[PDB]
C-alpha cells in the first residue's frame, strides 16, 4: 500500500487497449514497485530463481521432444541427445546443472529470508507460498533425476519409493500406488516422466501466487523497518521504483551468476553429478555407494542420523507400542525438518524483525548456516563412527533451532534499536 | 567398495584449451580393435563417428570400410549382414565385459580430500586416469599374502577397488590391506601387442594413454563442442556484465 | 542522425559481443 | 428454509458423490494394471549351482538370491541362537507365519543346503552384496551398512527385519520353482 | 465497471488472510460480477468449454503416464491403456470425445458471439483472445491425433506438413525443421508428443486472459444494450450477481451437455472416430480414402475447393508469375478463411451491436451457418462432380460474408430499435 | 474405394443392453484356433484375457493348458520356448493377413446413406457384420464378366471392396459393375469344419457369427464393462442434472 | 544524451546479441540430428521382378516405386508428346535438371522398362495406388485425386508436378542402388 | 437435529445417487 503514481495512456493504441484490457496497468503497477532504496545483494536471488525456472522449463521442453520414456529407451534416447541432436550435449548439460543452480539459489533465498525476518508478520503467506514451491521443486527434481534411468536414477528412485513405503498400515498400499507394481519398472518411469512434466507448471502458478503475495505486503528491508505510507513524499525518501533501478541491479546480478554457471556447463558439467549414472540401470546390482544430488543431502543425512539406538527413537518406540520404529521415525525426522522450516513464522515469538539488531540470533543463525553445510558434507559419508554422531547433533542443532532456541530468544533477548527510517539507513 | 590411488596422466584434452589429438585418437582406435574389442563393445557409439569433426577424422571410406568388418542383425529384416557406418558398435561380446562407451565417464578417478570434491575439483573427474591406471596396473606377481589363495578366474590389479580379496590380505576389522584388488580381466596389454602405422612407441604405457583418450572421445564427442559453446557463452554475459556493471553505476548515481 | 547515439550504440554494443566472441 | 436447505443440499450431496465417482478412476488408474498383476511363477535350474556360489535372477521386477550354502556357513547359520537375533520370525511364506527364524526354518531342505531368498534389503530396498560379507558371514547392505547372517536374518544395521523367503519348492531335483 | 458492492471480511481468518494477500477478494469479485438477467441458453457454452478443457487436461495426463511416444511402442502403448491399465478404456475414449465435445462448444460459442455482435466494440480484444485460443486448440487436437499412430494419425500428420511445405522458397526448410528428417518418423511422434502436452496449458493462460478480458468490459445479451452504470440501483435493476443464479444456471446446463456426452461415450465412443486409425501406421501404403476429424473438416474443404481450374486461382497465378500456384492457393484460402473470422471486429461496420435487431443480418448469418454445416458435409466428400461445385460455392460464400456481405449492410441496412434497457427486455 | 453392402445380424453385443455370449464367444475362440490361426494373429491380445470377467470367462488352467500351443521367443534369452498366459497370440504366421485383434473395430460394415453418418448411428459402425459378411461372401461361380479373366491366387468376395478387379467387369466410367472384389483369400469357412463340443450347428453361418462375435471381443474386451460405466455415468448425471434444474427454478423465482 | 543514450543502447544490443545466441539453438534442435543425415544409399535385388509388377521398399521414411513396364505400359508411355504433358520437367536427379520429361528421360535403361521413383504424390505426400489405375493406365492418388501416366508423369489433378526420380543405378544385373 | 435438512438433505441426495446408480 506504498502511495506512488498510476498508470496513465499516452499514446493512441494505449488509450484504446486500456479501456478493454488493462493489461499495460497491470504490468505498469507491477514493475514500478516502490522498493526500498537500501537493499543488499542478498535481495538478487529471485530474479535468479525467476530465471532457473524459466530455462529449466525451456531446456525441458526441448529435450522432451527427443527423449523416450521407456526402461529399453530412456538410457539409449538420452545418449542420442548427447551425440546426434544438434547441441543436445549442450541442452542436456543446462538441463542437468539448472537444477543445482535453481536450488544454490532457492538456499540462498531462504537463508536470506530466515536472517532477515521476511518470514515474519505481515509475511506468512509469502513464506508458505514458498514452502509450498520448494516442496515442489523436490518433486520435480526427484522425477526428473529418476528419468535418465542410470544406476542412481533406479536407486534413488527405489530408496524414496521405499521410504514412502515405511508409513505403518498404509504404506505398502502408497508404495504400490506410486510404484504401479511390485518394485521400480517402466510404469514408475512413465508416470513419473508424465509428473515431471506437470509439475513445473503447477511451479510456475505458486511463483505467480508467490510475486501477487510479496506485492502485497511490500518488499523488505535490511533494516526490517517499513516504507514509510504517511505520504507519498515521505515514501519516495524510502524507496526507488523497481524499474530501471532495482531491475538493472537484478538483471546484472544473474549476469554474473549465468557467466559463472555457464563457465562451469561449459568446462565441467560432471562435477555437480555422479558418475554412476552414466551405467545402465541394473535391477539385480546396487552401486556400493549410492549418494544423493547435494540439494538432497542433508535431509537425506537427517534421514540417516536417527537409528535404532538413539534414546528419542527408542522414546518413540516404546510410547507408540512399536508401531513407530526406527525407519519411520527417520522418515518423520525428514519430513519434520521441512515442517520446522516451514512453522517458523509462528515460532519466532521476537517482536524485532531483522537479524541485524538481534546479538544473540545472529550467533545461533551462523551456527545453523554452518550446520546446514555440515549436514550437507556429512550425508555423503557412511554412517560408521564419527559420522553417525556429526549426524545426529547437526540433525538435532537443525531441530533445537526452531522449536527450542528461536521461541526462547523471542523472550530472553535484548536488540537494539533500529534506524529511525530506511532514509537514515541508506544515508549512511 | 572405494576410491584408491590412480596415475596422473597429462592427456591433452585436459583443461579449458585441451583438445583431442587426432592421431593418439587414431592409435586408441587400432588398440580398441584389435585388443579390447575381443571382449568389450561400445553399444552407443555410431561408428559414422569416427569420421565426425573433433574426433579421429577418418576419410569416409576407410570408416566405411572399418565397419564393414561388423556382422549385424539387421533390425527390421532379422538375417545378418555387413555393418554399416549407421550402425552401433557391438555389444560386448562377452556377457561380465561391461560396455566401454560411457567408461570414461562412469568412473571417478580421484576422491577427496576429506569428503570435500576439492580433488576433483582442481584435477578432474579423473575417468581416463582411471582408466589408464586399470590398464597399467597388472603388477608381475601378486600381493604376497595371496601366493597361493588367488581367486580361481582372477588377477590382481592395483587400481581396480569392486573386486573380491583373499581373507588373508584384510586386517583384524574387515579392511583391505592390498591398495588395489581382483578382478576378472586378464592383463590384456603386453609390450608390443599392436603395430603402429607411424611406428610409434607400443609399449603398455603407450597403448593405455592411447585406448584412454579414445575412450575419453568415446564417451563424450562433443567435448570440444562443449568447450567452445561454453568459452562463447562466456565472452558474451562477460561483455554484457560489464556493460550492464557500468550502466547499474551511472543510473544509481543519480539517487545516491 | 538525430539518432547517431541511439543507433550507433545499438550496433557498436552488438559488433563488441559478436567481435570478442569469435576471438576463441 | 426447511424445502430451500432440502433441496439445495441434496443438489450438494449428488453433485459430491458424482463428484467422487469421477475422482476415484483418477487414483484407480495408477494401481498395478492387469499386465502387472498377471505376473506368475517362474522356474529356475539349479542343475550347476556347487556349495558357495550364489545366483541372483529376476522375479517380481526384484533380485531373488538361490545359495548353495556351503558346510561352513551351515555350521554358522545353526549356532546362533534366537537370543541375539533382532527378529524372531522367520518371515518365510512357506511355512507357519508364526515360525522362529531358525536356519531349519530359513531354507527350502532339512540339512539347509539351499537358500532361496529375497535379495531385497528390508530397509529401503537396496540389493545386499554376497560372497560371504558383512561381519556375521552373509549378506552387506553398503547403502546404509546393514548386516545379514549366513542364513540371511538381520544382525546389524537399521533394517527391521530378515530378508524375507518366497513360495519356492523343488518341483524337480535340478528346478526351483518361485512364486 | 458495473456499480456493485466489495468484498468485505467478517470472520477472523478472513480479516487475517484479506491484509496478507487478497485473493478472497479477487475471487468474491469473479464470481459477484452482475451480469444481464436476460441471458438465454446460448451463453452456457463458456463453462462447457472450461470444463472441456480441464478434463481433456485431466484426461491427458493420467493418459500419458501410460503413453509411449515411440513408432515401435505408441500403438502398443494406446492398446495397453484400452486393456490393461484399470479405466483405462474409459479414459482414453473419455479424452478422444472430449476434442469433440471440445470443438461443438467452441463452434457454438463463436457463432453466438457472431450471432449478437459480442465481438464488436468494446469487445474486440475478447474476440481476438478467443481467435488465438481457436488456434492453438486446433494445433492441440491435431498434434494429439498423431500420438496413437494409426494409419489416419500417419497420413494426418503428412498431409498437414505438406501445406506446410507447399509455401514458396522457405516451405521445404520449414517442413524439414518441423519433421526433423525427410517425412514423418519418430521425431516428430516425439516432438508432437512434447508440443501436445505443452500446448494446453498456454490454452489456459490464454484462457484466463479471455476471462479477464471479459470481465473488464462486461458481458453481452441479446439485447444487446449495455448495463445501465449510472447507479447501483439502476446496475442491479439490468442485472443479478452471477453466484448463484447463473453459475447453477450453467451448472445445470453442463450436467445435461455432459449426460448427453457420458451416453454417447460409453454407448458409441468411436462412432466420431474413423476406423483406419485402428491400424498399424504403414507408411509404404495409404488408407483408399482419408478423412480429417469432423471440426476440421470445413477447412480442409476450403482448401479443398480452389483447383488450378477456378478463375481467381488463374488469376493468382498469373499476378504472382506463378510463384502462388493451386496448391499454395489453397493453403492460403484455407489460412485466409480463420483469418477473415479473426478481423470481424472491424469488417462489420453496422453500429447496432444485437444482431437480433438487423432484419436482414439474420438472413445471411443463418445462410452461413447452413454454409458451414454444408462446409463440414462436403469435406468428406471426394473432389469429382457435384462436390467440386457445391464446395466452391461454399467457400465462396463464406469469404464474402465477411468481405462483401457485412460492409455493405453496415451501410444499406435499416435495423429496427433495440429496447431501451435490458430491464424492458427482461420484463416481457 | 467405396463402401459395400454389409448383411446386418442380430449379435447379442448390440444395444444398451447388449452382452457377449460366453458360449458363442467359447465357439468363436474355437474356430478362430483350428482356422484363422493358421494364417492370422492377434498380436494385441493377451492370452490371459481368456479368463478374464466378461468374456469367454475360461477356467484359469484351460487358458494355460491352451497357451502351451504356441512356440514364443523368450525376451529375457532370446530362445524358444512354450507360450504362456502373459504372452500375446503369435503375429501373423503369412505376411499378407493383417491382424485380427481390431480387425471389428478397423471396419465399417455401414455406410451413408450421402455421406450423412445417419446409417451408422441407427445401425452401429458395423465391424463384426462385415466380417461376418466377409466370411459367407464367397460364392460358388464367380461373376459371368470376370470368367475366364480371373486373377490367379485371388478369390471373388461379394463383401470385400478394396481389391482388384478384371478389366473385364468394369464399365465405361471405371467403376467395377460387380457389387463384390477379388479377395487374396480361400475361402475358409467350410460346412462342419469344426467339431463343436455342445452340438452347436457347424454350418459357415453358424461358424461366421461365431468368430465375429470373438473378433469383436478381442477387439474390445471390456464393451459390457464400458457400457456398465456408461450407464452409472448416466444414471448419475440424470440424477445431478434434475436437483440442479430444481434448485435453478427455485433460485430464479425470486426474480421472476 | 550523448553519452546517456550510447551506454544503456549498447547494453541493450549486448542484451539482443546473447538472447538471439540463445535462442538459436532451441530451434535448430528441431532440424534432422547426426543419425537422420547419414542414411545412405540402399541396395534392392530385383532379381525376381516380371514385368507389370510393382517393388515398393521403404527408403529415408518413404515409399519408393521401382516396376517393370510391359508392352503396352512402355508404348503409351513413349506415344505421349511433351506437349500434351501437364509438367514439362522430368524432375529427374539422374539427368540433367533442364531435360525434358521424355519417356526415355523418366527411366533408367534405354529399353524403358525399369522405372524407378518416389511414391510420393507431389500435391500433399500420398501413395498413389498402382497396378494401372486411374485414367492414363498409370497411378491414382486417393487423397484428393491424381492421376499418373505409365512413366510417371502428373496429367490430371492436384498435383503440381510428375514424381520425383531418385539418385538411381543399376549396379549389378539383378541389383540397383537408390540414392 | 439442529440440522436436519442441511444434514439429512446431503446424505438423502448423495443416497438417492449410489442407491440409484447400483440399479443397473
Ligand atoms: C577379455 C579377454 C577382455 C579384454 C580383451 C579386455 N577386457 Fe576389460 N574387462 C573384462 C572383464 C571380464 C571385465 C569385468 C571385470 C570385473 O571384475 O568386473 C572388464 C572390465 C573392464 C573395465 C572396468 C573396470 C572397472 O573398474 O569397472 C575397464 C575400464 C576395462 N575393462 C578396460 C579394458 C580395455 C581398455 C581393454 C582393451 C585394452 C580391455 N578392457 C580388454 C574383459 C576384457
Ligand atoms: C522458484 C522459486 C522462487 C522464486 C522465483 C522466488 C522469487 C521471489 C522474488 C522475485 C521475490 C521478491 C524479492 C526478492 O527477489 O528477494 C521474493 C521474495 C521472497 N521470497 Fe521468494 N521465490 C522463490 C521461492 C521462495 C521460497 C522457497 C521461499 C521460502 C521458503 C521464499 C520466500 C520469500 C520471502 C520470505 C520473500 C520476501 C518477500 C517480502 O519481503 O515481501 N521464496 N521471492
Ligand atoms: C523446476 C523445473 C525442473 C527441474 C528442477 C528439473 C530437473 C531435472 C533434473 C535434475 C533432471 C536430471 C538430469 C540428468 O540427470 O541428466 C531432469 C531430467 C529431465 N527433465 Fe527436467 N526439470 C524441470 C523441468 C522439466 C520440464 C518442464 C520438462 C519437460 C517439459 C523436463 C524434462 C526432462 C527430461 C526429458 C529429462 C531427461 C533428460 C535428461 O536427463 O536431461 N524437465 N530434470
Ligand atoms: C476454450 C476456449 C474458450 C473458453 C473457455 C471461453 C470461455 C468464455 C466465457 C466463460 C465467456 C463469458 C460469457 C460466456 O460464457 O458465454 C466467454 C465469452 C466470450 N467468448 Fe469465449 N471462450 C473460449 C473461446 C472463445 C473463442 C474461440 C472465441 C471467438 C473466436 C470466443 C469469443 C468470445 C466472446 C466474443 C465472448 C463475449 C464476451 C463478452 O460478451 O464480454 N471465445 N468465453
Ligand atoms: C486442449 C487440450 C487437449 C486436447 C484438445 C487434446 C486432444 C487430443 C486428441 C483429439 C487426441 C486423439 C485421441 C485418439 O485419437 O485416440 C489426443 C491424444 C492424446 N493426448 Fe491429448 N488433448 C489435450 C490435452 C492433452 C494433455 C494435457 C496431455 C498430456 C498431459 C495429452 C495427452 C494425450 C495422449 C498421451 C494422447 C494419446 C493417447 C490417446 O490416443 O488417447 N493431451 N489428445
Ligand atoms: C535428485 C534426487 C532427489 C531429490 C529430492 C528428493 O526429495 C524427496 C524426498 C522425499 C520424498 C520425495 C522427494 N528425492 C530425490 O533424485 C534421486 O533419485 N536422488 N538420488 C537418491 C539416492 C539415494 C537416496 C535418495 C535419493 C536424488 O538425490
Ligand atoms: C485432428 C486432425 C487435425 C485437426 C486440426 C488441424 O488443423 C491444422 C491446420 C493447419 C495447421 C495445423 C493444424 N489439423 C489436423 O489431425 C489429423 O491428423 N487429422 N487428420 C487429417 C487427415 C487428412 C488430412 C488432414 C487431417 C485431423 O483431422
Amino acid at each position: 500500500g506504498i502511495p506512488h503514481d498510476h498508470y496513465e495512456p499516452r499514446t493512441g493504441i494505449e488509450k484504446w487497449l486500456h479501456s478493454r484490457l488493462p493489461i499495460v496497468a497491470l504490468a505498469y503497477d507491477t514493475i514500478m514497485i516502490p522498493t526500498p532504496r537500501n537493499l543488499n545483494w542478498m535481495w538478487i536471488w529471485g530474479v535468479v530463481l525467476a530465471f532457473c525456472l524459466v530455462l529449466q522449463i525451456v531446456t525441458g521442453i526441448v529435450l522432451a521432444m527427443h527423449y523416450t520414456p521407456h526402461v529399453d529407451l530412456a538410457f539409449a534416447s538420452v545418449e542420442h541427445i548427447m551425440r546426434n541432436v544438434n547441441g543436445g550435449f549442450m541442452l542436456r548439460y543446462l538441463h542437468a546443472n539448472g537444477a543445482s543452480l535453481f536450488f544454490i539459489a532457492v538456499y540462498l533465498h531462504i537463508f536470506r529470508g530466515l536472517y532477515y525476518g521476511s518470514y515474519k508478520a505481515p509475511r506468512e503467506v509469502t513464506w508458505i507460498v514458498g514452502m509450498l514451491i520448494y516442496l515442489a521443486m523436490m518433486a520435480t527434481a526427484f522425477m526428473g533425476y529418476v528419468l535418465p534411468w542410470g544406476q542412481m536414477s533406479f536407486w534413488g528412485a527405489t530408496v524414496i519409493t521405499g521410504l514412502f513405503g515405511a508409513i505403518p498400515g498404509i504404506g505398502h498400499s502408497i508404495q504400490t500406488w506410486l510404484l504401479g507394481g511390485p518394485a521400480v519398472d517402466n510404469a514408475t518411469l512413465n508416470r513419473f516422466f508424465s509428473l515431471h512434466y506437470l509439475l513445473p507448471f503447477v511451479i510456475a502458478a505458486l511463483v505467480a501466487i508467490h510475486i501477487w503475495a510479496f506485492h502485497s505486503t511490500g518488499n523488505n528491508n535490511p533494516t526490517g523497518v517499513e516504507v514509510r505510507r504517511t505520504s507519498k513524499a515521505e515514501a519516495q525518501k524510502d524507496t526507488v521504483p523497481f524499474w530501471p533501478y532495482f531491475i538493472i541491479k537484478d538483471v546484472f546480478a544473474l549476469a554474473v551468476v549465468l557467466l559463472v554457471f555457464f563457465a562451469i556447463v561449459g568446462f565441467m558439467p560432471n562435477y555437480l553429478g555422479h558418475p554412476d549414472n552414466y551405467i545402465e540401470a541394473n535391477p539385480l546390482s546396487t552401486p556400493a555407494h549410492i549418494v544423493p544430488e547435494w540439494y538432497f543431502l542433508p535431509f537425506y543425512a537427517i534421514l540417516r542420523a536417527f537409528t535404532a539406538d538413539v534414546w528419542v527413537v527408542q522414546i518413540a518406540n516404546f510410547i507408540s507400542f512399536g508401531i513407530i520404529d526406527a525407519k519411520f521415525f527417520g522418515v518423520l525426522a525428514m519430513f519434520g525438518a521441512i515442517l520446522v522450516m516451514a512453522l517458523v513464522p509462528w515460532l519466532d515469538t521476537s517482536p524485532v524483525r531483522s537479524g541485524r539488531y538481534r546479538p544473540m540470533f545472529k550467533i545461533y543463525f551462523w551456527l545453523l548456516a554452518a550446520d546446514f553445510v555440515i549436514l550437507t558434507w556429512v550425508g555423503a559419508q557412511q554412517t560408521t563412527f564419527p559420522y553417525d554422531w556429526i549426524s545426529l547433533i547437526a540433525s538435532a542443532y537443525w531441530f533445537a533451532y526452531f522449536l527450542v532456541i528461536l521461541p526462547i530468544l523471542g523472550a530472553i533477548e535484548k536488540p537494539v534499536a533500529p534506524p529511525a527510517t530506511i532514509e537514515e539507513d541508506f544515508n549512511a | 567398495a572405494g576410491g584408491g590411488h590412480v596415475e596422473d596422466v597429462p592427456f591433452s584434452f585436459e583443461g579449458p584449451f585441451g583438445t583431442f589429438d587426432q592421431h593418439q585418437l587414431q592409435r586408441g582406435l587400432q588398440v580398441y580393435t584389435e585388443v579390447c574389442a575381443a571382449c568389450h563393445g561400445m553399444k552407443f557409439v555410431p561408428i559414422r563417428s569416427l569420421s565426425e569433426p573433433g574426433g579421429p577424422e577418418l576419410p569416409e571410406d576407410q570408416v566405411r570400410a572399418y565397419a564393414t568388418q561388423f556382422t549385424v542383425t539387421d533390425e527390421e529384416t532379422g538375417e545378418d549382414r555387413e555393418g554399416k557406418p549407421t550402425d552401433h558398435f557391438p555389444h560386448s561380446a562377452l556377457e561380465n565385459a561391461p560396455d566401454l562407451s560411457l567408461m570414461a565417464k562412469a568412473r571417478a578417478g580421484f576422491h577427496g580430500p576429506m569428503g570435500t570434491g576439492i580433488s576433483q575439483l582442481f584435477n578432474g573427474i579423473g575417468g581416463p586416469e582411471y582408466i589408464y591406471s586399470v590398464l597399467t596396473g597388472f603388477p608381475e606377481e601378486p600381493p604376497k599374502c595371496a601366493e597361493g589363495h588367488e581367486p580361481d578366474g582372477f588377477y590382481y590389479n592395483r587400481a581396480f577397488q569392486n573386486g573380491s580379496v583373499p581373507d588373508t590380505c584384510k586386517d583384524a576389522n574387515g579392511v583391505k590391506t592390498t591398495a588395489g584388488s581382483w578382478i576378472a580381466m586378464p592383463p590384456p596389454l603386453m609390450d608390443d601387442l599392436v603395430e603402429y602405422a607411424d611406428g610409434h612407441d607400443a609399449s603398455v604405457h603407450a597403448m593405455a594413454e592411447d585406448v584412454s583418450a579414445f575412450l575419453m572421445w568415446a564417451a563424450e564427442p562433443k567435448l570440444m563442442a562443449r568447450k567452445q559453446a561454453g568459452f562463447t557463452a562466456v565472452m558474451f554475459l562477460t561483455v554484457l556484465s560489464v556493460l550492464l556493471y557500468l550502466t547499474n553505476k551511472r543510473l544509481w548515481a543519480g539517487v545516491k | 542522425w538525430k539518432y547517431r547515439y541511439r543507433l550507433g550504440g545499438f550496433a557498436s554494443g552488438a559488433l563488441l559481443a559478436l567481435a570478442l566472441a569469435g576471438i576463441f | 428454509g426447511t424445502r430451500r436447505d432440502f433441496l439445495y443440499y441434496a443438489t450438494a450431496g449428488a453433485g459430491a458423490v458424482a463428484t467422487g465417482a469421477a475422482v476415484w478412476p483418477l487414483i484407480n488408474q495408477m494401481n498395478p494394471s492387469a499386465d502387472v498383476q498377471a505376473l506368475a511363477s517362474i522356474f529356475v535350474d539349479v542343475s550347476s549351482v556347487e556349495p558357495g556360489v550364489q545366483l541372483t535372477v529376476k522375479f517380481l521386477g526384484k533380485p531373488i538370491f538361490i545359495r548353495r550354502r556351503t558346510e561352513a556357513d551351515i555350521e554358522l547359520g545353526r549356532s546362533v541362537q534366537l537370543g541375539q537375533l533382532v527378529d524372531t520370525n522367520a518371515r518365510n511364506a512357506n511355512i507357519d507365519a508364526g515360525a522362529e527364524a531358525t536356519d531349519q526354518n530359513r531354507t527350502l531342505d532339512e540339512a539347509g543346503e539351499w537358500l532361496v531368498m529375497w535379495g531385497v534389503c528390508t530397509h529401503l530396498g537396496c540389493v545386499p552384496i554376497g560372497g560371504v560379507s558383512g561381519d556375521f558371514g552373509g549378506w552387506f547392505c553398503p547403502c546404509h551398512g546393514s548386516h545379514y547372517d549366513s542364513a540371511g536374518r538381520i544382525r546389524k544395521g537399521p533394517a527391521p527385519e530378515n530378508l524375507p523367503i518366497p513360495l519356492a519348492k523343488f518341483i524337480d531335483e535340478t528346478t526351483i520353482q518361485l512364486g
